[PDB]
Parts: structure tokens; sequence; C-alpha cells
């Protein structure tokens, strides 16, 4: 193979322009190797030399499967570059040619075409939709139509899963409803596979599909994946937990009923671990997820209480990355706006007040507004119990009054309005 | 007040 190593582009062009298929093959392989080096593959040089149309025509040479493979790989690597470089591959007519290769008798060639289409679809909504219009989905799914996924080569299965997840990936617009419905059954199946990378990408795909309007969430939830997601939520591999949690988080941005599916599946039992997870991002996303659950019904808030999660929210509020603490503030405001008086009182018994007040020192304006809303909802709860006096004292002897008073000097309009109000109304 | 989200696999991969 050293005979095709380090060719100049002009030598590649010379070979590809010969009338000799073997010479063209050697030149295409030399191109693949150029495009396969680690540092600065000369993608722009190869494009500028006008090689793409030739590579595309080589995709069609059924009688020379080696030049199909070499050109497929060269084009994959071009398509992996910038949008402009992917566009050059698409403009050369590569999409239908790669789709035709999906059914190749040679596994390594089929797989190469899968990868290329994943790069093209991954560029954005429009190329994703163009790949779908050219009819990629049927042949892709047919490659996974086997009794047991384990009989497929591991690398081959991972590539197929990754490409399918790109077909589920972008928005503005989201994938066509019809394409999602066609893909979902195979996705649900991959989501039960034992390989961690297949599971990671399957979850990523489900998370993409559940990121949008509630109707999108519903067509996923209706397939019965929620229990499997919750299981994966407890995996040890961070690459699996992260997308599982993203999908669960998206699903609870939906209706009360969609949210109840997640609770019934047992998700809340995993949040003591997630809300203390060593990975900052897992904590953040877990707290975000909790904030949407506490925005639910009172019976849903009650299950958060029953699962002992309020002390975990007090914990995050007391100490966490600031973005996570802001999410915790939201979780508390949502809880306090939707909860019963008894649930709200309970919050106070768990120690929510002091950490809440300490966060009034944050420079961020939004979290300050959020916290003042929470404090108002709590005072409101204490008015119905005639214990506003006692609450006022709590807030006072932990530095709270100093915070709220200072917030009258605060720049933002909505802040001083809520602050001054709290003072005159509960602190005379 | 539900709030939509609005280490993932990469959108593109080169084969080396």
């Amino acid at each position: 193979n050293q005979g095709t190593v380090n060719w100049s582009v002009e030598d590649i062009v010379k070979g590809i322009n010969s009338n000799n298929l073997e010479s063209q093959l050697q030149a295409t392989q030399a191109a693949r190797k150029l495009l396969s080096r680690e540092k600065q593959p000369p993608i722009d040089n190869i494009i500028r030399a006008g090689l793409i149309p030739k590579f595309v025509s080589f995709l069609g040479k059924t009688d020379c499967s080696p030049i199909q493979f070499e050109s497929a790989w060269a084009l994959t690597n071009i398509a992996s570059g910038t949008s402009e470089q992917t566009k050059a591959v698409v403009d050369g007519g590569a999409i239908p040619a790669f789709i035709s290769l999906l059914a190749s008798p040679h596994a390594h060639i089929s797989e190469q075409a899968v990868w290329a289409l994943g790069n093209i679809a991954g560029d954005g909504s429009a190329f994703r939709d163009l790949v779908i219009k050219h009819g990629a989905i049927d042949p892709l799914l047919a490659l996974l139509a086997v009794p047991d996924l384990s009989t497929l080569a591991c690398g081959y299965l991972r590539n197929l899963t990754w490409t399918l997840s790109n077909l589920c990936r972008n928005k503005n617009p989201a994938p066509p409803l019809d394409a999602v419905e066609q893909i979902l059954p195979t996705l649900v199946r991959l989501l039960h596979h034992n390989d961690p990378e297949v599971l990671a990408d399957s979850c990523w795909a489900i998370s993409y599909l559940t990121d949008g309007p509630n109707e999108r969430i519903e067509m996923v939830v209706k397939k019965g994946v929620v229990p499997q997601l919750v299981k994966l939520l407890g995996a040890t591999e961070l690459p699996i937990v992260t997308p599982a949690l993203r999908a669960i988080g998206n699903i609870v941005t939906g209706t009360d009923e969609q949210t109840q599916k997640v609770i019934d599946a047992g998700a809340l039992a995993v949040f003591p671990s997630l809300l203390t997870n060593p990975k900052t991002n897992i904590q953040k996303e877990a707290t975000w997820t909790m904030s949407n659950i506490t925005a639910g019904r009172q019976d849903q808030i009650q299950q958060v209480v029953n699962h002992g999660l309020v002390p975990f929210l007090v914990g995050v509020l007391s100490k966490a990355d600031f973005k996570t603490q802001k999410e915790a503030a939201w979780a508390i405001t949502n809880y306090t706006s939707g909860g019963t008086v008894e649930q709200i009182v309970y919050l106070v018994h768990c120690g929510i007040i002091e950490p809440l007040m300490n966060l009034l020192s944050a420079k961020d304006t939004k979290i300050i507004q959020v916290i003042l809303d929470a404090i108002s909802n709590i005072f409101q709860a204490a008015e119905k119990l005639g214990e506003t006096e006692k609450l006022s004292i709590m807030i006072e002897e932990c530095g709270g009054l100093d915070k709220i008073e200072a917030l009258q000097r605060h720049e933002n309009e909505s802040v001083y309005k809520a602050s001054l109000n709290l003072i005159e109304k509960y602190f005379s | 007040g539900k709030r939509k989200h609005e280490g993932p696999s990469p959108v593109k991969m080169i084969k080396t």
C-alpha cells in the first residue's frame, strides 16, 4: 500500500484523468490516504482540483468494488469538513449514489455509504431532509432488519445507529413526522441493545425527537420507551446517562400526563444520585428536570416530596455551580407557585430559606427575580397560617432583610418593585 | 411554567 502514500494532488489528478480504471483506482486510494491523515487533510485542495465528480462516478462502478470503496471513503472525509465542503459533495450528486451503495453486497462498502450519509445529514436540517427525500430511510432500516442485532458487526451497528441519530437530529425544522414514525420502531429496538455506544447514540436520537412541541414528545412516549430511558438513567457510563437524562428532561417539559409517565416509570428514585452527581452538567440537567416536575400538579409535587428530593434541592441551592443553583431557584419558584400550603411549609422546614437568601447576592438579575417570586409565594403561604411574623424573623436573622433592602437600590425595575413591596408588606 | 431546553455525538466524523 506504500505505493499510494504521500501522492501530490497533481499526481492524483493525473491518475484519475487516465483512461485506465486500475490507474484511477490507485489514484483514488492515494486520495483517500491524503484525506485520511491526522493533521490538515487537504480537503480544499482536492475539491479545487475538481475531483469530486470523478469520485461520485466511481461510486457507480459495480464491477470494481475497490474503487467504490476508495471513492466512498474519500467523499466521506470531504463531507466531514465544513458546510461548504459537505455542500460540494452533495452538489456532485453523491446522495443518490451513496443510497444505491447501501444495498451493496460488500459490507464494508455499504457501511462506508452509511457513514457518508451520516456526515451529509449531520450538516443541517436541509441536507438531512434532502437525504430523506432521496429515499435513504428504507434501505438504512433494511440493514437492521435482522432477528438479533448481536449478529451484526459491532462497528457496522454503531455507524448505522449514529447515522440514524443524525436523521433525527436538527430543528427549524424538525424531521418530517412521517420519517420519525418510520424510524422510531428501529430506534426503540437499538435502545435495548447491549453495546454502550449504540445505547448512547440511540438515547441522543430519542432526546432530539423529544426536543420540541408536545406532539413530538407524544409520538415517542407512545412507543413505550420511558421505562427503558429510566433504566439507562441509572447506567454507570456517563455517555449513556447524559443523553438518557436529556430525553427524560425533554419529556417532562410536556403535558402533566407525559410527565406522569416518567414518574410512574420510577425516575424520581434516581435523582438523589443525579442531584449530587460529580459531573457538573449532570447536576445542572437534573435540576432543570426537577424544575419542570415541580411545575406539575400538586400530586406530582407530592411525589417529589415523598421521594425525599426537597433536601436534595436545598443542597444544590446551598452549594453547586451557579448555573445549577439558578435551575434550583426555578425548581423552588415552580414548587412554591403550584404547591399546597403544607407542601410549601414543608419546604421551609427542610431549610430552603437561608440558601435562598444567600443567592440574593448574585449579580444575575433573572435569578434575583425568580427568588423574590418564591419568597412572595412562601409569605403568601404563611399568611393563610397567620405565621408571616415568624417567617419574617427567619429571613431577618439569616441576613435576608439586608439582601431585600439593598435590592431597593437595585438597578432593574421589576426587582425594586418586588423588593420594596416585600419590605413594606411583611417587614413594616 | 414548563421550560423547554431551547456531550452529544459529533455531527460529522472523519474516517482516519
